């Protein structure tokens, strides 16, 4: 229950929150309002990245599209998404801003509170992992311009002790 | 009261007066005028002089605050 | 002419007025200090503004204080 | 006449307008009501 | 108030002669005038602004009228590269016949003065190809001056008298000024450039009698309403255009081809048209921001009370700042002069590099006079911005109404700011003077290979980041594979590259170690002027030596010899010494400019690149060398056209030395001297009949300071104007 | 003498001693290592 | 050709739909929160400026949400803007 | 070869500066006998100049079109001998000066009249401190972490 066991946990996050490991070394979540907004935005970023990563490796495993016109698809995108995002902005209850439930929770996963807390922990963990995975996709596409993520995993599994990150991180 | 009203003789004190040279600087109370009608009884003696080459000045009780040391 | 003011931080040392070369100041009785006297400035019309008074005020910043203001022939110190 | 207009206006301006201006302004200085 | 100062009965009740000076000098300090209000303050300011606009239009009308009447503009239009501009004729009856013979230039039948203001180029670039055009413009500007005068008269009358609640309407005013005064104004300027200036460049003259008939583009407004705006950029004057005739012209009115016109070495009129149009869209959109009588928009008060960062770094944020700015005219004036000085320096830095007027790059005295002008103007405007911020911190700053806010938290760490600006100036002056002196010595020891020459790698990187291949960094525009080069590959970069790489023009000059060192001298000057001004502004309310300085005002002489001495303690005196350092800084800027440019124009850039790295090069190869044709303006055997510039040079030297009198000598020696003089006059027979009315006195300390600075700055300015104009006119490279 | 050393430790006497020693140091360095613009060791 | 009369009406109707239906409550919320442009703690009209007088007559709309003529100008200014942006950026082959 | 500057080991104008200074010093050398003190000193200055130019050549200095070494400060590893290594060499000494001075002022701060120790410099105290600035980059770092570098307002 700590990102680095030994560091003093700050006073404003201590384990009660769903995904609390005491990782605020810069002191961004000092005040409570910014902290609440941050966990909202964290859950949203997490859910978008977890929507993204299976939309990357699945096209790459079969389609090999490499995840790479404007004035119509852009307009339909903005129209479809701004509506949902502002309707999300129109909620004021914070625990319902993070976890609305109701018309968003079918299958009755939110029926038991203890499993709800455990599943919130699961969501936030898998989501931080997926945010890291997307940042990995982006920087691996920046370093290697024309390679896929699963392609890079094959590159690693071929000779892992010779094809790794080191080639880019140091000049030699 | 006939007993002392202000800091002790020798109590290193801080100045909260914004117009003094030794503002937010420590001092050394050398005397406190026990007359309960003077406005600035606290005679302080600082270490470094002001621009007028003076190391002492009278201060009030509310324009002064003793340090934890 | 000039506006001389004496604030309540005065210790009544009588240097402000013993330095003042134009009889602007005068010590009066008071109950705010151990010396039981404070300086007053009745004859501000005779005030030239030389600030010898406040070059001799031994306080935190000052108790006597000269404010430069409407300059007349006697505040400008003219024999003509 | 256009070549003769500076000869009328420069002695007019740079000498009379100082006469008029400095005189009237000295009178405005030395006034009492 | 009984005597001449009707606005201060403290100076009217002054039998001396200080009242005349202080009634001149405080005439325009309305918020210090006696027995006035805020209504009368704002209304006098409004009428004063009307008078300023009247004077501005009158002065422009005088320029136009004298160029039309006494000028050679119709001759300048034909052969501009080889016909000299003419500001105005001269009728000085002190002239001798050699001087009448020497000052006859530009094909005139009498003496004349050469327009080193560039008004010829800018009028010729915007149409105006006859003297009658300039006459109509001058008459219309005279009408506009009379319009401003009657407006400022009637807005003082009680019927038309705006209340303070109208002046403080900082949202309607902002919306209107943005939208109209910038957006519609630049839009109207485009509507001139498209209808007049470009057709006047493309040939045909489009005037008031025929501007409704002439289509600015062969397909009028179909392309605009139908969205096909690309039809306005079809024939963009394809590189063979002669400014003022249809040869090699086109039909476009709005382009983004960038770069320079090849004939004029100036910017394209179509680029200026599209530019003013685009920024018109931006300003007309931005002027619909602030809340007004129509229910929508922003309240700047809540914009400021909302920009308070959680975390308490800024503390109370911008809370209470709308009320402390809108009520404080000095804060508005300080911010205004800040922005104005920065954009004035921008005008200079972009008119020298990106000249927007025909045949102003190839003429060389106007391009220097304008830069020097606007940069000294910017330095003065900046000193005034800070001085008015100081006057705000004294007069108009309420510490309780803005407690712990960005402004209050600012005054807290004034010692930190002052100390770190002191550090920056001290570091820069120490090091860069040390390097200039090291190089002076290394030349004085015949070892120029030992000099500290730091190549300005960062400015050269920015240059190579814009298309200059003179260094070989090949980054973001000199690299063909860079996406920034690929984006604007088809829009502007051909013209911009054949402009910036062309080593004849003056944008993005090839810089070297002397440029590094003088840029650091410039940084020293800016940081130091800033230090002086910021320190005066933040210690304006008080310090440890004089904590009740707000009670004495902004301008007061001193606080006496007590407390060690308090000469030049007021924020006014900070402004004072900052004007000195500002003149010094702008002198460095303009010396750098003029030497780099005169060496470029002459052709020997090596002169600057070798001699600018050691100060004796500036004293020899810039001042001593370029002052050769000036001081010989009138020798014991004859004179030439540069006689006036030599006389002005020495005149400026004279007043610049006279200022040292009022600065070095102070008040007391002169009062005693005047006492002796008064004795002598009152006891001298036949002059005892004459007795003064104002008792004579030596000048007050703050006054004589101001007078010394006036003489000092007048001499600085007139001397350098004489030198710059004469050096660039004695040769024109 | 104690007072002679007290005077030798005064700010100007000690300053000129310190700067004479320092100046001799830099002088002998610029004679033994003259004409130096770049630090070539591990360059 | 993008039919310059169809894209412009389309984008304008789009901006009006995004105004009234999607976020007018957000815009009116921010209007009521930012409030009038007060000076010294009071509105300009409440300070003596007779010329401010926020025009309730122009704002008195009986559209059941309150979409006044000024909001129609607002959403439609943005509409014509985005329309001509699309049209111009689509005109040239860049 | 960066910033459009040729190295001085392969520059023409740099060698021209060399030849010109050598001819200048030789023109002042044909006025004395080749064994006297002036001619010997001139020959020593000549060898000094020649070795100077050759050392500026061999260090990889960059000589521009004017033929003088233009120092590179950007941080290029080849040109750390221009600014960064002597910059560290400076800052080490400068912080030595500051740190021994600061520890001296703190040492005399607990004196009855400290100012007399700023006039009459306590040479034993300073000399015991004069080498304590050798370790300033670590002592100052700890005083910053412990809170002893920066004072507290009270
Ligand atoms: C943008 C995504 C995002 C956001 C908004 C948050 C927000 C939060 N995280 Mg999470 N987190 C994220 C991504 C994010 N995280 C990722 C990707 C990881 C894995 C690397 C983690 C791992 C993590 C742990 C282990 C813990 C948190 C915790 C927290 C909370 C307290 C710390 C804080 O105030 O940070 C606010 C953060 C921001 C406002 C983001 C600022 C980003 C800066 C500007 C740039 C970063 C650049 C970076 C170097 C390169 C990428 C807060 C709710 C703690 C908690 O209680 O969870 C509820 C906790 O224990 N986070
Ligand atoms: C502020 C603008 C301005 C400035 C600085 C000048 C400057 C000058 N003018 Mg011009 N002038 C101007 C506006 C201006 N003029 C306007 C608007 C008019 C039309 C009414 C004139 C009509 C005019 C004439 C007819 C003459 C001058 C002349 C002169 C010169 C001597 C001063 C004089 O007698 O002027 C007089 C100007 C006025 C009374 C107009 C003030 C409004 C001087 C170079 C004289 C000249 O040519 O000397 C070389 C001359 O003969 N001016
Ligand atoms: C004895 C020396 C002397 C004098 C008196 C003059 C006089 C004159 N010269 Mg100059 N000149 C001289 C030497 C002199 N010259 C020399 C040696 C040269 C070099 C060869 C020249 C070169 C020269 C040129 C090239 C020109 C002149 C011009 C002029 C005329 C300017 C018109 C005017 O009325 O200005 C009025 C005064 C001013 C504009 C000065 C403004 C600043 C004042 C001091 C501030 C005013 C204060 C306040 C705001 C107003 C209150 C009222 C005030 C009256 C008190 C004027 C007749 C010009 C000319 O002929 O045009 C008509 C012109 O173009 N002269
Ligand atoms: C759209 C309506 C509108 C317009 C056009 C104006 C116009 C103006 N107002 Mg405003 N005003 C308005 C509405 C408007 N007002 C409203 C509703 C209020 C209600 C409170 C006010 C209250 C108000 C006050 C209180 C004051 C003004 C003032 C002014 C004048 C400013 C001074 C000036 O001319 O510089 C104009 C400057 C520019 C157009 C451009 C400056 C900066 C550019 C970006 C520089 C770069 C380009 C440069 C110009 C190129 C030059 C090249 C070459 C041609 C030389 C100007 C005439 C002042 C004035 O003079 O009083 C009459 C003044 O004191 N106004
Ligand atoms: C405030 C600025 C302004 C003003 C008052 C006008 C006014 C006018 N324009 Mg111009 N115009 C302007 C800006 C302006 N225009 C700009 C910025 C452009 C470029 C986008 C044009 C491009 C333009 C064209 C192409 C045509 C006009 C035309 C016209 C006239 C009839 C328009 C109905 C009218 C005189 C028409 C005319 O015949 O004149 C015409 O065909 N205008
Ligand atoms: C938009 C421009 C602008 C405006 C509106 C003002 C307006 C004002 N200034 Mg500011 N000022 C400005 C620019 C401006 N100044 C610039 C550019 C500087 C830098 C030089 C200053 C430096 C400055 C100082 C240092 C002081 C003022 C003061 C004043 C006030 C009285 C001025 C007066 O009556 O003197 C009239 C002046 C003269 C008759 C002669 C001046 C001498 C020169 C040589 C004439 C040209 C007035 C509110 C004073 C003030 O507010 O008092 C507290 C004050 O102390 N100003
Ligand atoms: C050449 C003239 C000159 C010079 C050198 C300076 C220098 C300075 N002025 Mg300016 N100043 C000047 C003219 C000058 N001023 C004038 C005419 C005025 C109008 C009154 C002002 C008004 C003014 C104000 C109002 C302010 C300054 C400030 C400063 C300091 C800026 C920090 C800096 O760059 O210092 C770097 C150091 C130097 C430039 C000193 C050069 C000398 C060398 C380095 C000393 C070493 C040589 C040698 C070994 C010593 C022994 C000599 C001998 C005994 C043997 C600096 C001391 C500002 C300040 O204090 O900021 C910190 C400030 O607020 N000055
Ligand atoms: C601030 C600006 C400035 C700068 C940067 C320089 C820089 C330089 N000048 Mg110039 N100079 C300047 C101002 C400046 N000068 C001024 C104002 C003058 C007029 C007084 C001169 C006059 C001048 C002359 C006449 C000469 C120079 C020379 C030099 C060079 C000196 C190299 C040298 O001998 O150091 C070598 C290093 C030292 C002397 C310091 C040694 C420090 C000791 C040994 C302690 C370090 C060791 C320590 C124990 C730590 C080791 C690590 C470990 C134990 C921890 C250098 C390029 C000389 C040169 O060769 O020009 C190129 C030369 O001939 N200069
Ligand atoms: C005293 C005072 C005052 C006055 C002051 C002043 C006068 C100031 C000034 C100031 C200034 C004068 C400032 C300036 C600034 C600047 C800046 C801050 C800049 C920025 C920039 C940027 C950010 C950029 C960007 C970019 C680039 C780089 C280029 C290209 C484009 C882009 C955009 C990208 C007042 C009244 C206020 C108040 C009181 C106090
Ligand atoms: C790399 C480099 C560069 C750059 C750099 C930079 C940009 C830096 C920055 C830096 C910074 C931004 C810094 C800051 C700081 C701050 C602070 C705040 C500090 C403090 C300190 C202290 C406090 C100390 C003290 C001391 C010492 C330790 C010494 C002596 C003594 C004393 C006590 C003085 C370049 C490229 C140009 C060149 C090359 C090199
Ligand atoms: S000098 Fe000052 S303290 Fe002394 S008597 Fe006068 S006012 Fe009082
Ligand atoms: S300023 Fe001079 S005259 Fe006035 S009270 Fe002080 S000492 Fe007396």
């Amino acid at each position: 229950a700590h990102w680095m066991p030994g560091e003093p946990r700050p006073a404003y996050l201590d384990g009660s929150a769903p995904g609390d490991f005491g990782f605020d070394p810069l002191g961004l979540g000092e005040v409570p309002a910014n902290l609440e907004r941050y966990k909202e935005s964290e859950l949203i970023h997490c859910r978008w990245a977890m929507l993204a990563v299976p939309g990357i490796l699945v096209p790459e495993a079969l389609g090999y599209g490499n995840w790479v016109t404007l004035p119509t698809i852009l307009a339909i995108e903005f129209l479809a998404i701004a509506f949902v995002e502002h309707q999300r902005s129109m909620e004021k209850d914070p625990e319902k801003k993070k976890y609305p439930g109701g018309a968003f929770d079918p299958l009755g996963y939110s029926k038991d509170p203890k499993k709800l807390e455990e599943l919130k922990v699961k969501e936030i963990k898998n989501g931080r992992l997926a945010l890291l995975a997307f940042v990995g996709f982006c920087v691996q596409q920046s370093a290697y311009p024309g390679t896929g993520p699963l392609e890079n995993l094959a590159t690693h599994l071929a000779d892992p002790w010779h094809n790794n990150i080191g080639d880019i991180v140091i000049p030699f | 009261k006939p007993p002392p009203i202000g800091p002790k003789r020798g109590s290193k004190v801080k100045i909260l007066r914004r117009e003094s040279y030794w503002f937010k600087n420590v001092g050394s109370v050398v005397a406190v005028d026990q007359d309960p009608k003077t406005r600035y009884p606290v005679v302080v003696r600082f270490a470094k002089v002001n621009y007028a080459n003076i190391s002492t000045n009278n201060y009030a009780l509310d324009e002064v605050e003793e340090v934890a040391a | 002419s000039h506006s001389v003011k004496i604030y309540d931080t005065c210790i009544g040392c009588t240097q402000c007025v013993r330095a003042c070369p134009t009889d602007v100041l005068e010590m009066i009785p008071w109950d705010g200090c151990k010396a039981k006297q404070i300086a007053s400035a009745p004859r501000t019309e005779d005030c030239v503004g030389c600030k010898r008074c406040e070059s001799a005020c031994p306080t935190d910043f000052l108790s006597v204080r000269v404010y430069l203001w409407h300059e007349t022939t006697r505040s400008m110190g003219l024999a003509y | 006449t256009f070549n003769n207009l500076p000869s009328i206006f420069v002695p007019l301006v740079g000498l009379v307008f100082p006469a008029i201006a400095m005189a009237s302004l000295f009178l405005h200085i030395q006034k009492n009501k | 108030a009984l005597r001449f100062p009707r606005f201060s009965q403290g100076l009217a009740q002054d039998p001396t002669t200080r009242r005349i000076w202080f009634g001149i000098a405080t005439a325009h300090d309305f918020e210090s005038h006696d027995d006035i209000t805020e209504e009368r303050l704002y209304q006098n300011i409004f009428a004063s602004h009307f008078g300023q606009l009247a004077i501005i239009f009158l002065w422009t009308s005088g320029n136009l009228f004298h160029v039309a009447w006494q000028g050679n503009f119709e001759t300048w239009v034909q052969d501009p590269l080889h016909v000299r501009p003419i500001a105005h004729a001269i009728w000085d009856p002190h002239f001798g016949q050699p001087a009448v013979e020497a000052f006859t230039r530009g094909g005139a039948l009498g003496p004349v003065n050469i327009a080193y203001s560039g008004v010829y180029q800018w009028w010729y670039t915007i149409g105006l190809r006859t003297n009658e055009d300039l006459y109509t413009g001058a008459l219309f500007l005279l009408f506009l001056s009379a319009l401003s005068l009657i407006g400022g008269w009637l807005h003082l009358q009680p019927k038309w008298k705006p209340r303070v609640s109208w002046f403080k309407n900082a949202e309607s005013r902002l919306n209107h000024h943005l939208s109209g005064l910038f957006g519609v104004s630049s839009l109207a300027w485009t509507g001139h450039l498209v209808h007049v200036a470009i057709p006047a460049s493309r040939g045909e003259y489009v005037r008031w009698n025929n501007f409704l008939n002439v289509l600015p583009h062969p397909q009028g407004l179909g392309p605009l309403f139908t969205g096909q705006w690309n039809l306005y950029a079809q024939n963009p004057d394809s590189s063979s255009h002669l400014f003022g005739t249809s040869q090699g012209s086109g039909t476009a009115i709005l382009t983004l081809l960038g770069g320079f016109h090849p004939q004029t070495q100036s910017l394209w009129l179509t680029d200026m048209a599209h530019h003013h149009l685009a920024i018109a869209i931006l300003f007309l959109i931005a002027g619909h921001m602030y809340r007004t009588n129509f229910g929508i928009g922003h309240s700047i008060k809540d914009l400021l009370e909302a920009h308070i960062p959680p975390g308490g770094r800024l503390g109370r944020g911008h809370k209470g700042l709308y009320d402390t700015i809108n009520n404080s005219i000095h804060f508005q004036l300080g911010l205004a002069l800040a922005s104005l000085g920065v954009i004035t320096s921008l005008v200079a830095q972009h008119m020298y590099s990106l000249p927007a007027y025909a045949f102003i790059a190839q003429d060389f005295t106007t391009q220097a006079a304008l830069y020097t002008h606007h940069q000294y103007i910017a330095g003065f405007i900046m000193t005034g911005a800070f001085a008015h911020g100081a006057i705000f911190f004294i007069r108009d700053y309420n510490p309780e109404q803005n407690e712990d806010n960005v402004l209050a938290r600012m005054l807290d760490h004034k010692e930190a700011i002052i100390s770190h600006l002191s550090w920056a100036s001290l570091f820069l002056g120490f090091h860069t003077l040390g390097l200039y002196v090291h190089n002076d010595v290394m030349l004085a020891f015949g070892t120029p290979e030992k000099q500290i020459l730091i190549e300005p790698i960062f400015a050269q990187w920015i240059q190579s980041a814009h298309g200059k291949t003179s260094y070989g960094f090949d980054v973001l525009l000199s690299s063909t594979s860079g996406p920034a080069f690929n984006a604007g590959r088809s829009i502007w970069l051909p013209g911009w590259l054949n402009a910036i790489n062309e080593n004849s023009n003056s944008l993005f000059l090839t810089i070297g170690p002397g440029d590094f060192l003088v840029h650091h001298a410039i940084a020293l000057g800016l940081h130091t002027t800033t230090l002086i001004l910021v320190k005066g502004a933040l210690d304006a309310r008080g310090s440890k030596l004089m904590p009740d300085k707000k009670d004495f005002g902004y301008s007061f002489p001193c606080d006496g010899p007590g407390r060690g001495g308090t000469c030049d303690i007021s924020a006014w005196d900070a402004f004072y010494l900052a004007v000195f350092w500002m003149l010094n800084t702008i002198g460095w800027v303009t010396f750098y400019w003029h030497w780099k440019h005169i060496t470029l124009w002459q052709g020997n850039v090596s002169q600057f690149n070798e001699s600018s790295t050691y100060l004796m090069g500036w004293l020899r190869d810039y001042l001593w060398l370029n002052s050769s044709q000036l001081i010989n303006g009138y020798n014991p055997f004859g004179m030439n056209s540069l006689s006036v510039w030599a006389w002005m040079f020495l005149f400026g030297h004279l007043v610049w030395a006279t200022g040292f009198m009022f600065l070095i000598s102070w008040r007391g020696y002169w009062q005693e001297l005047i006492e002796t003089l008064a004795w002598a006059h009152e006891r001298t027979p036949l002059a005892n009949l004459i007795r003064w009315k104002d008792k004579p006195v030596a000048l007050s300390i703050v006054q004589a300071r101001l007078v010394g600075l006036a003489h000092f700055s007048v001499g600085y300015i007139f001397t350098y104007a004489a030198f710059l104009i004469a050096s660039t006119s004695g040769k024109f490279g | 003498m104690r007072d002679l050393k007290t005077y030798l430790s005064v700010a100007p006497v000690l300053s000129t001693l310190w700067f004479g020693s320092l100046a001799g140091l830099l002088i002998e360095i610029n004679r033994l290592f003259p004409d130096a613009l770049t630090f070539p060791f591990f360059s | 050709e993008l039919s310059p009369s169809i894209v412009i009406s389309l984008s304008t109707g789009l901006s009006l739909f995004l105004g009234r239906f999607v976020f007018f409550n957000f815009q009116r919320e921010n209007v009521a929160k930012q409030g009038l442009p007060e000076q010294n703690g009071k509105t300009h009209f409440e300070a003596g400026d007779d010329r401010a007088k926020e025009y309730v007559s122009l704002l008195k709309s009986n559209d059941p949400i309150g979409f006044n003529i000024v909001d129609v100008l607002a959403w439609g200014s943005i509409g014509h803007i985005v329309a001509y942006y699309i049209l111009a950026t689509s005109s040239n082959g860049y | 070869d960066i910033s459009g500057l040729t190295p001085c080991k392969d520059s023409k104008q740099f060698a021209k500066r060399e030849k010109q200074q050598i001819k200048k010093l030789e023109s002042s050398l044909k006025l004395y006998a080749p064994e006297s003190a002036p001619a010997l000193a001139l020959n020593a200055q000549i060898e000094k100049t020649k070795r100077r130019f050759d050392n500026y050549g061999k260090y990889g200095l960059l000589c521009g079109s004017d033929g003088l070494p233009h120092l590179i400060v950007n941080g290029d590893q080849r040109h750390w001998g221009e600014f960064i290594t002597p910059g560290i060499l400076f800052l080490y000494i400068a912080g030595w000066i500051g740190w021994v001075g600061r520890s001296y002022l703190i040492a005399i701060s607990g004196e009855k009249k400290p100012a007399m120790k700023e006039i009459i410099i306590d040479v034993p105290l300073a000399s015991r401190i004069i080498f304590r600035g050798f370790i300033w980059p670590v002592a100052a770092y700890r005083e910053f972490l412990n809170g002893d570098l920066i004072a507290k307002d009270v």
